[PDB]
């Protein structure tokens, strides 16, 4: 799982070294950021539920046919939206795992690794997800570093969508 | 591997939860601490000549038998592949007191090494005397209150002690 | 692997014999019926993505805790690696009704499977359900009388049953 | 085991493939041709006897110290002769095998496979073989295409032995 | 592997010893025979293939069943796999008879050869009378009178029939 | 372990061939030379107390501050001094192990192989152990083949640590 320090001890341990002074500022660069991160991941969880449902209605509102349209992959049914709204929380409880972290591990352990199968299998569309990434980025009220870091990981989940 | 931060992380995951406010204040405890933490992993691995040498010269001379003809530490290739063993064992440990978690010395180092040992004829005990010399002087090296800002290194020490006694549990 | 044919002569040879006109009788039956054997391998593949996604879709309803979190299925990783396996076995099936015989399926698949699983913590009755319910899916398409020349399927279909029976009790 | 149907399903999992109409007309081929290979293993079959013994005569007369020489690889003995036949048969009872598989699978599997080295370590000579299989081609009697396919796994033992 | 002089030096090694000069006696012994082991090792060597046709042909004879259709060294590949067997062993006699020390015999045929035969169905006492055949014929080979300066060679002959025995005693 | 026997067998088992004419020669060089191989293991054996105790001695006149400086390194204690002796005395018994051999084998698999760590991580310097080898040299009295096959070794003892 990627963080800055577990990136810093495989590679050494690639090479059969010790831990230099080289790893040791990447834990600086981690106890500098730290800060940030942790806010970050604090002030998304406690907004959880209104940033899941706010971004969920822009996925439905850009694309008004995933409420009608006939598909166990549409929420055009209760359970449908259900699946759908929880996907997005995946999404955002990824986004503060990745901020925890300090790195974009968890979600490339956890989402992204055999997410395009999922999508092609389930016939859902990337489209979606990037909206409500989108949305939540617009609408997450951070600022400063947290809000880079958080932005850095919603961006990563769309460069990874698309 | 994970470290302190994925650790928690990947407990939350089990259970799709969010990281409580609690976890996070923990987490920014041993942030706050992350300098001397540092310090913890540069004088070890500062000294750690030193004290594969003084382990395994006074693991020797405990048992003499490993160093006697027909002995487990007798020639050189033997010999050489302990004191490898002792100085990749310290090397994991320096691991995790910089990851701040076990995992990484417990998937890449002690994971399945007691079944290797006795399948080699290794004495795993032996083995466990000599981490066990490795932890007292990285100890007392880490711990040491000269050259280095005063403070209190009280938690990171007995951290430092639990990986190293998780060693010599695993190869026993 | 064998086919039906080869099937017949491993036998035969096992046993020093010439195949006797009795077995040439019944492989040219099933040489008579091989159109069939060929549209309900076409229909199967054509249809395949429909079959894993509905039969996994079903799955995972009546087994809810599967796509819990901590669940086998839960994460992205582990769903692409059971949707895979379901894929994987339907794919064998399709080879085995195909060749006539189930040998590919046992030696390319189901051999060992069981034993994978439970190393892995996948459980296995679960995978059973799921290739218990892509068989009757497939043998609806299969069996369908639309789009085709009317006849009677029902060794083929009593024979592709067999194969996804024989593929749910090996991961059991 | 080489059948037409086999090398199909053997090639679409080196490519982790599904069987598609490419293979599928490989089993049309397969159904064509099988009333022939069956037939030409039946006519085979139920004159084995003579076939095999006409044959290994064919042997004895165009090499006539196999049948004075000393030696345990030669029919210079009742047992010597009773082994040859033997060999002719396993031959034939392959070449019947490929017919009913439309492969040359089973003589691949049960007679080609290491038979240099059975050759080589009892000296016994390709060339008797390579007569006995001309004599059952010039003696079998089939004709059309259950003729054109014994000859091709007939022909093809001769390819094996030289 | 070692041979007769390294077998010794191992032996001492692990006691820290020097080679006592009884020891260095009875190598000379070893040394002042070397052109009568050769003799051997060539002897047995430039008729090998007799060897092998002549032990299997007798062995097949004895155990009908084995070349019988379903027996194990029915199919040229599998009687290509017994020929190539006895083939190995002989070979790997003949090296310890050179090296004047089993532990090639050991190490790269017989180790695990055992377990080998009863995964793979093969019946290791069969393999081991044949074994016992083609001892007999290099011995007979091997200690000849014919073409060779007369002499004694009652030690290399016991020596040799050792590593055969210990060849047969491997594959049961 | 390498002799002329071992590694003739070793390299005709990577071809998978029986030993021919070429492998006999080796062996019978190997007892061409082994009358003085063993000779010279013999008088070295007998001599072992002083030559390990001389050369012991040559290495502390050569190098003085190795019996006063401060450190388990050094033979500045009687237990140092005993160490070094004993490592001296390995170094002589690998020389009558290769000689008994007829080959650098028993020194490779018991001595050289991790020497260099051994030396590196208790600060030990190839050039003490250097200087012992050639008092052995000049001083085991042996003449002829003896001394020529005996000194291949401390000479190649000396190249591994250089
Ligand atoms: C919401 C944006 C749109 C939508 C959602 C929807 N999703 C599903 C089904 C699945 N979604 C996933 C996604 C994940 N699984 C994971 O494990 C993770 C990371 C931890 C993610 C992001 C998966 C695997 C499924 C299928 C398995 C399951 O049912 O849980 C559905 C149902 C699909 C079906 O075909 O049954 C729906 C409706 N649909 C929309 O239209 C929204 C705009
Ligand atoms: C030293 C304190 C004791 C001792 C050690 C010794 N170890 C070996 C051999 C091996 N040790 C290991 C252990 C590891 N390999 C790894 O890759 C890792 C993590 C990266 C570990 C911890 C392994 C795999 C071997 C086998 C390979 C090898 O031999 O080098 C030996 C040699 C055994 C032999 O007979 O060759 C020895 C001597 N010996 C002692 O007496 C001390 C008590
Ligand atoms: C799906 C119905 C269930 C399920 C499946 C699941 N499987 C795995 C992991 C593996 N599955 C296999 C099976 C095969 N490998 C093959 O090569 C073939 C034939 C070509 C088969 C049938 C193997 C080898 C693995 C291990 C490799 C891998 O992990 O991809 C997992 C993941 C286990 C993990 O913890 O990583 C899962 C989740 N899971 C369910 O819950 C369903 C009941
Ligand atoms: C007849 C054309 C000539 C001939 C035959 C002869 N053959 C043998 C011995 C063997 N022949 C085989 C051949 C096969 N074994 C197989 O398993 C298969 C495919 C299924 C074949 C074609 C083998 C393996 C043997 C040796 C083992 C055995 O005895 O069965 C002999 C005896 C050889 C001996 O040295 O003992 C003879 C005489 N000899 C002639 O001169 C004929 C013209
Ligand atoms: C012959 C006297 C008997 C016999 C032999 C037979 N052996 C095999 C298969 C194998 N034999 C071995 C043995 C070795 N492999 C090595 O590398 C070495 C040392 C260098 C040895 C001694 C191995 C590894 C195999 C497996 C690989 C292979 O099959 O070639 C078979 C074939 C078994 C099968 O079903 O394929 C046979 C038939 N068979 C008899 O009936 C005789 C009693
Ligand atoms: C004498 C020339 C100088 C000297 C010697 C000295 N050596 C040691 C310690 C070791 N020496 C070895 C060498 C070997 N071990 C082997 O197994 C073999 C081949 C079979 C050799 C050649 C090793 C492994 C050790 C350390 C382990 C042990 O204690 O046995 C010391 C003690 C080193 C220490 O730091 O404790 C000394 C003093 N020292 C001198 O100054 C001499 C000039
Ligand atoms: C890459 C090379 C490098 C390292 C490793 C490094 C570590 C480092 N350790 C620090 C502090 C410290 N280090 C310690 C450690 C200790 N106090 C004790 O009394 C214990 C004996 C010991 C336990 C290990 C303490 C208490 C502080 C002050 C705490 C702090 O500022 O965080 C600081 C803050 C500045 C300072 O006080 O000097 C740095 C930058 N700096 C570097 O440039
Ligand atoms: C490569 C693309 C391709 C395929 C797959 C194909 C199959 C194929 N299936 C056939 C017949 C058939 N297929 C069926 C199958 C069925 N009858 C039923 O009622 C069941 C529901 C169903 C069971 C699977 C039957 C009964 C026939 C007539 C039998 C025959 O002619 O052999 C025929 C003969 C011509 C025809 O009747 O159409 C062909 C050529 N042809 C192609 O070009
Ligand atoms: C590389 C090709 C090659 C080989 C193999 C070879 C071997 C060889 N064997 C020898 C002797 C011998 N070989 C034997 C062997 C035997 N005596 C018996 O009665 C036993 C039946 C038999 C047991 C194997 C004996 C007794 C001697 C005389 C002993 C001796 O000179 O060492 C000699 C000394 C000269 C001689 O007597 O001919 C050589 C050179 N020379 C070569 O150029």
């Amino acid at each position: 799982m990627k963080t800055p320090l577990t990136e810093a001890v495989a590679v050494a341990d690639s090479q059969g070294r010790f831990l230099s002074s080289t790893e040791v500022q990447t834990a600086f660069g981690r106890f500098r950021q730290a800060g940030a991160s942790l806010a970050a991941a604090k002030g998304l969880t406690e907004k959880a539920s209104s940033l899941t449902s706010g971004a969920a209605q822009a996925v439905y509102n850009k694309f008004p046919y995933t409420t009608q349209m006939q598909g166990p992959n549409y929420a055009a049914t209760q359970t449908g939206k259900d699946k759908c709204v929880r996907d997005i929380g995946y999404y955002l409880r990824m986004v503060t795992y990745c901020l925890v972290v300090g790195g974009t591990g968890p979600m490339d352990d956890y989402l992204i690794g055999g997410l395009a199968e999922i999508n092609k299998t389930f016939e859902l569309s990337p489209s979606w997800y990037i909206e409500a990434l989108k949305y939540i980025k617009a609408n997450h009220g951070l600022s400063g570093d947290p809000a880079v870091e958080a932005n850095s990981y919603l961006d990563y989940a769309i460069n990874a969508l698309s | 591997m994970f470290d302190a931060f994925t650790k928690v992380v990947s407990q939350a995951d089990a259970r799709g939860a969010y990281l409580t406010t609690d976890q996070i204040d923990a987490l920014t405890a041993l942030v706050s601490d992350g300098n001397k933490r540092m310090d913890v992993v540069n004088r070890i691995t500062s000294n750690s000549s030193k004290i594969v040498a003084d382990a395994a010269r006074s693991l020797f001379a405990e048992q003499p038998q490993l160093i006697a003809p027909g002995g487990n530490a007798y020639t050189s290739r033997r010999m050489a592949a302990c004191l490898r063993d002792m100085e990749i064992i310290l090397r994991y440990v320096t691991y995790a007191i910089f990851s701040g978690d076990a995992s990484v010395l417990d998937d890449r180092c002690l994971n399945g090494l007691r079944e290797t040992y006795i399948a080699l004829g290794t004495p795993g005990a032996s083995v466990a005397v000599g981490v066990e010399k490795m932890k007292q002087a990285a100890l007392a090296i880490a711990g040491d209150t000269s050259g280095i800002t005063p403070g209190d290194c009280a938690s990171i020490m007995s951290e430092v002690a639990s990986y190293f006694d998780r060693a010599a549990a695993a190869v026993a």
